RNA sequence: GUUGAGGCGAAUUCGGUGAUCCUCUGCUGCCAAGAAAAGCCUCUAGCGAGCACACACACGGCCCGUACCCCAAACCGACA
RNA sequence: GGGUGGGGGAGUGAGAAUGCAGGCAUGAGUAGCGACAAGGCAAGUGAGAACCUUGCCCGCCGAAAGACCAAGGGUUCCUGGGCCAGGCCAGUCCGCCCAGGGUGAGUCGGGACCUAAGGCGAGGCCGACAGGCGUAGUCGAUGGACAACGGGUUGAUAUUC
RNA sequence: GGAGCUGUCAACCGAGCGUGGAUCCGAGGAUUUCCGAAUGGGGAAACCCAGCACGAGUGAUGUCGUGCUACCCGCAUCUGAAUAUAUAGGGUGCGGGAGGGAACGCGGGGAAGUGAAACAUCUCAGUACCCGUAGGAGGAGAAAACAAUUGUGAUUCCGCAAGUAGUGGCGAGCGAACGCGGAACAGGCUAAACCGCACGCAUGGGUAACCGGGUAGGGGUUGUGUGUGCGGGGUUGUGGGAGGAUAUGUCUCAGCGCUACCCGGCUGAGAGGCAGUCAGAAAGUGUCGUGGUUAGCGGAAGUGGCCUGGGAUGGUCUGCCGUAGACGGUGAGAGCCCGGUACGCGAAAACCCGGCACCUGCCUAGUAUCAAUUCCCGAGUAGCAGCGGGCCCGUGGAAUCCGCUGUGAAUCCGCCGGGACCACCCGGUAAGCCUAAAUACUCCUCGAUGACCGAUAGCGGAUUAGUACCGUGAGGGAAUGGU
């Protein structure tokens, strides 16, 4: 997935420039992992898509 | 038949009216078959005096000047 | 508000074939084309003061019809052919 | 017999031949190994104080299609 | 509705684009008139008949060129009229025109019963968005189950009256 | 409104109605089949088949009428699987969404032919198209702004600046801004420190706080620290606020913070002031306008003579009107024949706009001086790096602005900008929110207008017109006015 189930961050879109400076069309994706998340401690758990920014904040608990 | 003696009946004196002018309606619709029908400007003012009774027991049902 | 059994019956087919089942105590109507076999024995029953033993009806399309104006169509119709019971009052149908 | 309607109405027995139909979703052989579901019968869970059944009479049985052409002049080919 | 004079503004001038639209010539009273079953006479009808009607004769199909459905068509069916269009001719005739009429089911063919291939698809999973697929489920006969036969009748319907 | 009427092609008849006010015109209401977001279930759109409830009908099954029954989201409630806490889920009850629309807005995705006399960078062009999403406009908007020693003081739009500085296989081409002139003008709320309170979380039991503050005592532990809420406080660049200290100030009644008092605060009301359908809180209920919109009505003046003619509205003599000589009709060029025009009059009701009331909220304790002792001033943010996007600026010495990935601060002696960067100096306080007017557009309504068209024109459509016809379809698409 390309879209944070969080902070709904996803995908810019740019150009892939070559040497004879030639542009196509690519995507900057977020960096989406899977969580396994729960929210009291003891809870049942529920996947989430979130990114890797919102992990390395407190938004998750495992 | 005025609108304005209809609004005398009490409630179900306009419900009679509307029964014996039904069968008004459909004795004249067997005359225009059968060919025997002369004044044919008496099936729209029948049609029009079933149209009458329903709008006073709609008036009364929906509390515009109820009453018998 | 509440309904009456001379709505369903429109009009007596006048023909030469209607006619020709009056005399076996066969009375053919036009009906409202929205209404099914069980209302008719029912409403025939109730407006003519009869047994009735069967009744079978047919849909029939509208004669399509030329015109300067282009195509017209006239309506469709449905027809009520009653049979009444052996032994019962002849419909009185004024014609 | 307006040659349109109507009325009357005989005998009908025994053979031969014979299917692409029937017995037969049977039978025999073969390998390439040949739908589902309702329905029907049966079992129990379950329901349960009134049922099951026969005869007789009286009833209900809805909706749409039905005319016509259809190896054609009425369908598909611009055309009878 | 125009003319002249001082000014102003132009969708302001056609013979050619194998230009575009309409009208009309030339070919020319010319080719053709759609199978190789084949018509004839008598009588009729009518203003008008090779073609319509009736009768007899002759011929052609007969695993159809006969009789039934299905798809498709849609009033072309029947009766009474009509005859300047249409039908490769004429037409009093017609699938053509006009008016009326005519299609009747517990059992026939379908739904209210069932499922196949496939379709759609609650939630769902997946995909920046648009969306892709799919579970329960729900539709989908060309198949499964399920009750009718013989006769007569109309100008036109019949396993339907 | 005031004598005729039964819509039109489009007549021909039939049968009727109307000064007891018809037809007709404007407004509010009632009815409103089936299909369609279509939503009880199904479906070849306009069809089929139910369930529940209440009525109707039948000897009783059949039958009828009116309601309700889609999915998802939100809120409130009830239950809480595997499984213990619980959660997923399920039940119930109120709300909301869904689709359509001609153009205009914002956000995102994004060509090619073409041009470069080839062609890839570049152009075309952020166009066409597409996706999401509005509103009567929208977006922007209240300086982490410019500027350059002077200063300006939110935004948007227009004219200049200027085809300039620049940029560019320095090719084809592209192209600002500072500033100046105007249109319109408007600014307001929060987060944080801390103080209260409420619910928790820990701890400590005469360590001891607490019991408004001071003070004399008392109660004998729920005090202290702390997280989540809710009010208070606070809103700033000339730095501001908090917490301090000190002066001064406290609308009135009542109650409240263990007992007494000195004092002050919290609360409930009373009085007073202010404001209001607003950006700055939000719906109403009455009542009232010289109000406005949706029907309309009145309205001056030639039956003039003669001529021509089928007909005078023409010619020629005459009589007038004009706040009216607009336009059209009428048997031929009509201010005086008709509908009107100038000018005036008019509204049950509905709608719109506004006033005044009801009503609704808000405020009544701060202020002032001094202190620098502390705390606070929006965080996975800025900054840094990699890769890109866009700026005149095509990666360049590349600032300012946006995305994705990594790394990752500080709270005023802070931080950001002033075109690499450093120093000094000037300017401003990012990572919260809202905001009118000036601007854009016209499917539609009303009133006008034309050195625009006049039937091969003007809309494809003056006429069955998106019709006939053509195509399986998406689609294409005519011809036809005049006695
Ligand atoms: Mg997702
Ligand atoms: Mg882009
Ligand atoms: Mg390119
Ligand atoms: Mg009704
Ligand atoms: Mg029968
Ligand atoms: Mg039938
Ligand atoms: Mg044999
Ligand atoms: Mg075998
Ligand atoms: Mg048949
Ligand atoms: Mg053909
Ligand atoms: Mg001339
Ligand atoms: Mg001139
Ligand atoms: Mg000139
Ligand atoms: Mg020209
Ligand atoms: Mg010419
Ligand atoms: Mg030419
Ligand atoms: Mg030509
Ligand atoms: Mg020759
Ligand atoms: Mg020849
Ligand atoms: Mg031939
Ligand atoms: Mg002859
Ligand atoms: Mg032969
Ligand atoms: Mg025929
Ligand atoms: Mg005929
Ligand atoms: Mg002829
Ligand atoms: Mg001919
Ligand atoms: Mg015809
Ligand atoms: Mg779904
Ligand atoms: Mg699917
Ligand atoms: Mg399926
Ligand atoms: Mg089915
Ligand atoms: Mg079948
Ligand atoms: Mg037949
Ligand atoms: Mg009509
Ligand atoms: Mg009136
Ligand atoms: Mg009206
Ligand atoms: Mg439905
Ligand atoms: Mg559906
Ligand atoms: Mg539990
Ligand atoms: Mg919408
Ligand atoms: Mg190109
Ligand atoms: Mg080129
Ligand atoms: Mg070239
Ligand atoms: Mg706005
Ligand atoms: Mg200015
Ligand atoms: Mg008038
Ligand atoms: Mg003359
Ligand atoms: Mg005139
Ligand atoms: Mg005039
Ligand atoms: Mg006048
Ligand atoms: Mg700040
Ligand atoms: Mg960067
Ligand atoms: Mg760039
Ligand atoms: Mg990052
Ligand atoms: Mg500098
Ligand atoms: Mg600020
Ligand atoms: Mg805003
Ligand atoms: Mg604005
Ligand atoms: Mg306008
Ligand atoms: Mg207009
Ligand atoms: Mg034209
Ligand atoms: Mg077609
Ligand atoms: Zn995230």
């Amino acid at each position: 997935a390309a879209v944070c189930d969080i902070c709904g961050k996803g995908p810019g879109f740019g150009k892939s420039v070559s040497h004879s400076h030639r542009r196509t069309s690519r995507r900057w994706d977020p960096n989406i992992q899977t969580v396994h998340a729960v929210t009291r401690p003891g809870g049942n758990k529920k996947r989430l898509n979130v990114c890797t920014s919102c992990i390395k904040a407190g938004k998750i608990t495992r | 038949v005025s609108p304005g003696e209809l609004r005398e009946l009490t409630d179900e004196e306009l419900a009679e009216r509307l029964r014996e002018s039904k069968e008004e309606l459909f004795n004249l619709r067997f005359q225009m078959a059968t060919g025997q029908l002369n004044n044919n400007r008496r099936l729209r003012t029948v049609r029009q005096e079933i149209a009458r009774i329903y709008t006073v027991l709609r008036e009364r049902e929906l509390g515009l000047a109820t009453g018998p | 508000t509440l309904a009456d059994p001379r709505d369903i019956i429109l009009a007596p087919v006048i023909s030469e074939k209607s006619y020709g089942l009056l005399d076996d105590n066969v009375y053919t109507f036009l009906v409202r084309p929205d209404s099914n076999k069980t209302q008719i024995k029912i409403a025939v029953e109730k407006i003519f003061a009869v047994k009735v033993a069967s009744v079978n009806t047919a849909n029939r399309q509208g004669k399509r019809k030329r015109t300067r104006t282009g195509y017209g169509k006239r309506k469709s119709t449905k027809r009520a052919i009653v049979t009444l019971a052996p032994g019962s009052r002849p419909i009185d149908l004024f014609g």
